[PDB]
């Protein structure tokens, strides 16, 4: 039926489905409409928060991070104290993007060393 | 790849050929631009080139204007992974190399000349937007837009129009992305053909435009003239398979007075 008829009426890679005296068409992932030709937003639910930025692609959405943030959605704030970082004994304090060692007396440098 | 970051560089000023560090090249500034485009960071600038990043080679030395290359590459081209976000950050770094002129990012002796950054808001369209940077050493003169790769149309070039006259389709683009449906036909597709001029629009139909046929029980060539019950001899009609008998006529098939 309408499928056979030469060439394909599902832009973007999709798929054509007959139905009777017409046809519909099976879009791939990121693509919406009748006949698949809009780039559907991903960035619309506002997926990442702390004042990221989302990219809509093709099929999914990216987002950068604020600096200090992480995760898929921005969603965790990076524990710099993970690590470990301070020697000796020393006090981790974690902020954003940046951490600070308090010195107990007779250390000193970044790390308390 | 939806959508295109171009970049022309113009002209560029650097009288005395004078590196960052106080040196003056030797023998002259054989000057090659490393660009690197990124999100809008209000904040200091960290991270990589997120919007993707572009060397080119050798292009003049110390002070010259940069001609148009259809075939290097200018105005640059920096196809991108997403749709574009609206606001951005340019990196623009002018280099010297004593290397060879082919892939000068391939070389030991890479020294930085000057650079210049801006960030802000851009709308997509063929508008080119121009800027001048004037510093005591050097002069930049660049010009930057965003547009739609081929074929695609909108405000976000998030949709895709490539012209069709065929069975799924006879119209042309417009510049939002929608169908501009051909002569003689209509639709949201324009697949759909326009009738005759006063075709009956109950009655009638058509398969190829400006062309009416008539559904069973009418003909005529606006299909608007019913056919009496078969066999209707002496009876008028206005609906198909009638037969209402005329003066001084009667029965089913109006045959006997
Ligand atoms: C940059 O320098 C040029 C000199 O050729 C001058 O014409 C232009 O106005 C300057 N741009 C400014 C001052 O913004
Ligand atoms: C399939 O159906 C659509 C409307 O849903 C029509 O435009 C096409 O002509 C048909 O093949
Ligand atoms: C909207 O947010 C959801 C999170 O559930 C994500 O899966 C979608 O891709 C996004 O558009
Ligand atoms: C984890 O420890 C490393 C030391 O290698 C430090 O650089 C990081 O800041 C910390 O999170
Ligand atoms: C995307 O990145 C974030 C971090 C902010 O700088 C935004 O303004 C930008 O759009
Ligand atoms: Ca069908
Ligand atoms: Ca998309
Ligand atoms: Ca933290």
């Amino acid at each position: 039926d309408e499928c056979a008829l030469g060439a394909n009426p599902c832009e973007h890679a999709g798929k054509c489905l007959n139905t009777l005296g017409s046809f519909e068409c099976q879009c791939l992932q990121g693509y919406t409409g009748p006949r698949c030709e809009i780039d559907v937003n991903e960035c619309i639910s506002n997926p990442c928060q702390n004042d990221a930025t989302c990219l809509d692609q093709i099929g999914e959405f990216q987002c950068i991070c604020m600096p200090g943030y992480e995760g898929v959605y921005c969603e965790i704030n990076t524990d710099e104290c993970a690590s470990s970082p301070c020697l000796h004994n020393g006090r981790c304090v974690d902020k954003i993007n940046e951490f600070l060692c308090q010195c107990p007396k007779g250390f000193s440098g970044h790390l308390c060393q | 790849s939806s959508s295109i970051f171009q970049l022309r560089l113009q002209e560029f000023a650097n009288e005395r050929g004078m590196l960052a560090n106080g040196r003056p090249c030797e023998p002259g500034c054989r000057t090659f631009f490393r660009i690197c485009l990124k999100h809008y960071q209000a904040t200091f600038s960290e991270g990589p080139c997120t919007f993707g990043n572009v060397s080119t080679p050798v292009l003049g030395t110390n002070s010259f204007v940069i001609r148009d290359k259809n075939s290097g590459r200018n105005p640059l081209q920096l196809p991108l992974n997403f749709t574009w976000p609206g606001t951005f950050s340019l990196n623009i770094q002018a280099w010297h190399t004593p290397g060879d002129d082919l892939r000068p990012e391939t070389s030991p002796g890479n020294s930085l000349i000057s650079q210049i950054i801006i960030q802000g808001s851009l709308a997509v369209g063929k508008n080119w937007k121009s800027d001048e940077q004037n510093n005591t050493l050097t002069r930049l003169r660049y010009s930057y837009r965003v547009v739609c790769s081929d074929n695609y149309y909108g405000d976000s070039c998030s949709r895709l129009c490539k012209k069709r006259d065929d069975h799924f389709g006879h119209y042309e683009c417009q510049p939002d992305g929608s169908p501009s449906c051909l002569p003689g036909w209509t639709g949201k597709y324009c697949d759909q053909p326009i009738c005759l001029s006063g075709c009956h629009e109950q009655n009638g139909y058509c398969s190829k435009p400006d062309e009416c046929n008539c559904r069973p029980g009418w003909q005529g060539p606006l299909c608007n003239e019913c056919i009496p019950h078969k066999g209707c001899r002496h009876g008028t009609c206005t609906i198909p398979w009638q037969c209402a008998c005329d003066e001084g006529w009667g029965g089913l098939f109006c045959d006997q007075a």
